[PDB]
C-alpha cells in the first residue's frame, strides 16, 4: 500500500523477486542505476528482476477550490516548505541521536567499571566471613 | 529478539558458578564432621 | 543499537545493586564473627 | 552481564550517584545544492504572486490569459467535478485497505514480542531458585565450619 | 524419560515385600511372601530370566551392593541367603538368629559387612567370610528395620518401642535414642550422602532425621502426611531418590506417594494398584518408579 523508499502511497507499484518488497518504479530504478542492489537486502536485482503489479489504481480529490493560481502559488510553496523544515528538522533528530549515543556507551562502560570493582570486593568480603 | 538472547546467555553462567560455588561449601561440610567423628575414637 | 544498549545497560546496572548488598552483607558478617 | 530482569523483582538515585563518578573519573546533482540552501537558509523561493490581483485600465495579453485559464478551469471543473464526482470517496475506499494492513501488523509484531517476553520470565524463575538453593547451602557451610572448630 | 509410561510387572504369586532397582538401574530384582526372588530386565521389554530359590520363609528385606555385584536378602524363617547377581547362586548364607528375620542391610564402601534384626530382639553383625556373627545386640522387643551409616559405624535400628536407637560398633553401646514416634517403626532407610535417614511408622507420620557428627539434638528434621497403615500391619518401606530429592513410600491404601525433598510437597501419589504396597523404589539414573504390592504386580511409572 506504500513505498519502501520515500514513504508515498505507489501509482505504478513494482515488486522484486528477491526480497518481497513493493516499490514505486521510479524510485527502485534510480536505485539499481546508482547501485544494482536491492535497497532493504542488499541482494543482487536488475531493472529486468523487478515484477510489476497491479491495483484498482489510487485516487485523490482535487479540493473543489482548486485553479492554476494555488496549485502555481500556495500549494507548491508548502510542499518546498514541508520538504524543507522537515528534513532539516531531521538532520537535527540525527544530530541528538549520535550524542546521546555517546552518553549512553560512556555510562554503561562506567558501570562495567563499578561492577568488575564489586565483584572483588563483595567475593573477598563473603570470603574473609568463611576465613 | 536479541534481548532475548541476552537473557538466555545470562542464565547459562549464573547457575554454574553458583553450582560450583555449592561444591566447595559442601566440601568444608563434608570435612568439618570427621574431626567431631574423631572425637568418640579418643573417648 | 541505542535501545538494546540502553535495556541491557540498566539491565547490567540490576547486576550491581544485587552485588553491593551481597558485598555489604559479607562485611557485617565476618565483622562481627 | 548478567543481570536478571523477571526474576529479580526486590537505589536508583544511589546506583546513578556510584555511575556517575565513574563517569567523573572518565549523492545527486544540483537539486541537493539548492534545496540545502533553502533549508539552511530557512526561506521558500517566491512564487507567481501576480494573477490574483491584476488592474483594470500589456492587459490585453493579461486578459487573454484569463480566459483561457478560466476556460480550463470549467474544464477542469468539469473534469475534476466529474473525477470527483464518482471518484469522490473512492480514494476512501482505498485509503481503508491501506491503513488495516498497518495494524495487522501492529498485531504480528504484538504477538512475537509478547512471546519472548513470557519466555524470558519463565526462564528466569528457573535459575532464581537455583540462586536460592545456592545460597541455602552457602550459609549452611558457613555456620557448618564453625561448628567443627568450636568444637574441635 | 526413558522407554517407561507405566508397563506392568507380574508373576508373583504372593505380596511384594521388597524389590530394589539394580545398581546400574538397567535390571531389577524382586522378592516377597512367594519365597521367590524376581528379576526382569527393566530395559527392552522388562522381561525376568533369572529366579533365586533356596527360601523357607518370606523374603522380607531384599538389598543391593553398591556396585550391586552381590544381593542379599532376609528371610523369615531366621536365615539370610546371599545371592550374586550374576549367575543367581546361594553363595553365604549365615544363620544366627532364633526367631524370624524381620530386615538386613549390606555396608558400602568399607570391607564387607551385613547387618540383621529380628523377632528375637537382637541385631547381629555378619562378616560374610566369618560363618558366624560379629557382634550381638540384645534390645528387649522386637526389631523390624535395620541401616548402616555411610562411614560403617553406626548400627541405626527401629523397633516396636517408638523409639529409633543408634549403636556405636566401637564402644557396642547405646549412643543415641530418637523420639518422635508414637507408634512401631517399620523402615528406615539412609540418604545416598548418609546426611539424613527416612521413617515409617504405625503413628501416621513419615519423619526424616538427620545424623551428623554434630547434631541439633532434637533431630525431627521434617514430618510428612498421607501415609496409612492399617489392620494388615504389614512392614512398609521407604525409599530415598538418587540424588535426594524425592521421598517414596508405600501405604495400605494403596497410593504411591512421593514428597519433595526440599520442600515436603507431595510430587505424585499414583494409583494402579489393587492391595496395600509393601515397597516403593527408585531407578539409580532415570525417573523410573517400581512399585511393589501385595496384588502380586509391579508397576514402572515414568515421571
Amino acid at each position: 500500500l506504500i513505498c519502501s523508499i520515500s514513504n508515498e502511497v505507489p501509482e505504478h507499484p513494482c515488486v522484486s523477486p528477491v526480497s518481497n518488497h513493493v516499490y514505486e518504479r521510479r524510485l527502485i530504478e534510480k536505485y539499481i542505476a546508482e547501485n544494482g542492489t536491492d535497497p532493504i537486502n542488499n541482494q543482487p536485482l536488475s531493472e529486468e528482476q523487478l515484477i510489476d503489479i497491479k491495483v484498482a489504481h489510487p485516487i485523490r480529490p482535487k479540493p473543489p477550490s482548486a485553479t492554476s493560481i494555488p496549485a502555481i502559488l500556495k500549494a507548491l510553496q508548502d510542499e518546498w516548505d514541508a520538504v524543507m523544515l522537515h528534513s532539516f528538522t531531521l538532520r537535527q533528530q540525527l544530530q541528538t541521536t549520535r550524542q546521546e549515543l555517546s552518553h549512553a556507551l560512556y555510562q554503561h562502560d562506567a558501570a562495567c567499571r563499578v561492577i568488575a570493582r564489586l565483584t572483588k570486593e563483595v567475593t573477598a568480603a563473603r570470603e574473609a566471613l568463611a576465613t | 529478539e536479541e534481548l532475548k538472547k541476552h537473557e538466555d546467555s545470562a542464565i547459562p553462567r549464573r547457575l554454574e558458578c553458583l553450582k560450583e560455588d555449592v561444591q566447595r561449601q559442601q566440601e568444608r561440610e563434608k570435612e568439618l564432621q570427621h574431626r567431631y567423628a574423631d572425637l568418640l575414637l579418643e573417648k | 543499537e541505542l535501545s538494546h544498549a540502553l535495556y541491557q545497560h540498566d539491565a547490567a546496572c540490576r547486576v550491581i545493586a544485587r552485588l553491593t548488598k551481597e558485598v555489604t552483607a559479607a562485611r557485617e558478617a565476618l565483622a562481627t564473627l | 552481564v548478567d543481570a536478571l530482569p523477571y526474576f529479580d523483582q526486590g537505589v536508583r538515585e544511589a546506583a546513578a550517584a556510584l555511575v556517575e563518578e565513574e563517569t567523573r573519573r572518565y549523492t545527486d546533482i544540483m537539486r541537493n545544492e539548492f534545496e540545502r540552501l533553502a533549508a539552511r537558509q530557512p526561506i521558500e523561493l517566491l512564487s507567481m504572486k501576480r494573477y490574483e490581483l491584476p488592474a483594470p485600465s500589456e492587459c490585453v495579453n493579461n486578459s487573454m490569459a484569463q480566459l483561457e485559464h478560466q476556460a480550463v478551469r470549467i474544464e477542469n471543473l468539469e473534469l475534476m467535478s466529474q473525477h470527483g464526482c464518482n471518484a469522490w470517496k473512492v480514494y476512501n475506499e482505498n485509503l481503508v485497505h491501506m491503513i488495516e494492513h498497518a495494524q495487522k501488523e501492529l498485531q504480528k509484531l504484538r504477538k512475537h514480542i509478547q512471546d519472548l517476553n513470557w519466555q524470558r520470565k519463565n526462564m528466569q524463575l528457573t535459575a532464581g531458585s537455583k540462586l536460592r538453593e545456592m545460597e541455602s547451602n552457602w550459609v549452611s557451610l558457613v555456620s557448618k565450619n564453625y561448628e567443627i572448630e568450636r568444637t574441635i | 524419560s526413558l522407554q517407561a509410561p507405566i508397563m506392568l510387572l507380574s508373576g508373583h504369586e504372593g505380596e511384594v515385600y521388597c524389590c530394589k532397582f539394580h545398581p546400574n538401574g538397567s535390571t531389577l530384582a524382586s522378592a516377597g511372601f512367594d519365597r521367590l526372588i524376581l528379576l526382569w530386565n527393566v530395559y527392552g521389554d522388562c522381561d525376568n530370566y533369572a529366579t533365586l530359590k533356596g527360601h523357607s520363609g518370606a523374603v522380607m528385606e531384599l538389598h543391593y551392593n553398591t556396585d550391586g555385584s552381590m544381593l542379599f536378602s532376609a528371610s523369615t524363617d531366621k536365615t539370610v541367603a546371599v545371592w550374586d547377581s550374576e549367575t543367581g547362586e546361594r553363595v553365604k548364607r549365615l544363620k544366627g538368629h532364633t526367631s524370624f528375620v524381620n530386615s538386613c542391610y549390606p555396608a558400602r564402601r568399607g570391607p564387607q559387612l551385613v547387618c540383621t534384626g529380628s523377632d528375637d530382639g537382637t541385631v547381629k553383625l555378619w562378616d560374610i567370610r566369618k560363618k558366624a556373627a560379629i557382634q550381638t545386640f540384645q534390645n528387649t522387643y522386637q526389631v523390624l528395620a535395620v541401616t548402616f551409616n555411610d562411614t560403617s559405624d553406626q548400627i541405626i535400628s527401629g523397633g516396636i518401642d517408638n523409639d529409633i536407637k543408634v549403636w556405636d560398633l566401637r564402644q557396642n553401646k547405646l549412643t543415641y535414642t530418637m523420639r518422635g514416634h508414637a507408634d512401631s517403626v517399620t523402615g528406615l532407610s539412609l540418604s545416598s550422602e548418609g546426611s539424613y535417614l527416612l521413617s515409617n511408622a504405625m503413628d501416621n507420620t513419615v519423619r526424616v532425621w538427620d545424623v551428623r557428627p554434630f547434631a541439633p539434638k532434637e533431630r525431627c528434621v521434617k514430618i510428612f502426611q498421607g501415609n496409612v497403615h492399617n489392620f494388615e500391619k504389614n512392614l512398609l518401606r521407604c525409599s530415598w531418590s538418587p540424588d535426594g530429592s524425592k521421598i517414596a513410600a508405600g501405604s495400605a491404601d494403596r497410593f504411591v506417594y512421593v514428597w519433595d525433598t526440599t520442600s515436603r510437597r507431595i510430587l505424585y501419589k499414583l494409583p494402579g494398584h489393587a492391595g496395600s504396597i509393601n515397597e516403593v523404589a527408585f531407578h539409580p539414573d532415570e525417573p523410573i518408579i517400581i512399585s511393589a504390592s501385595s496384588d502380586k504386580r509391579l508397576y514402572m511409572g515414568e515421571i
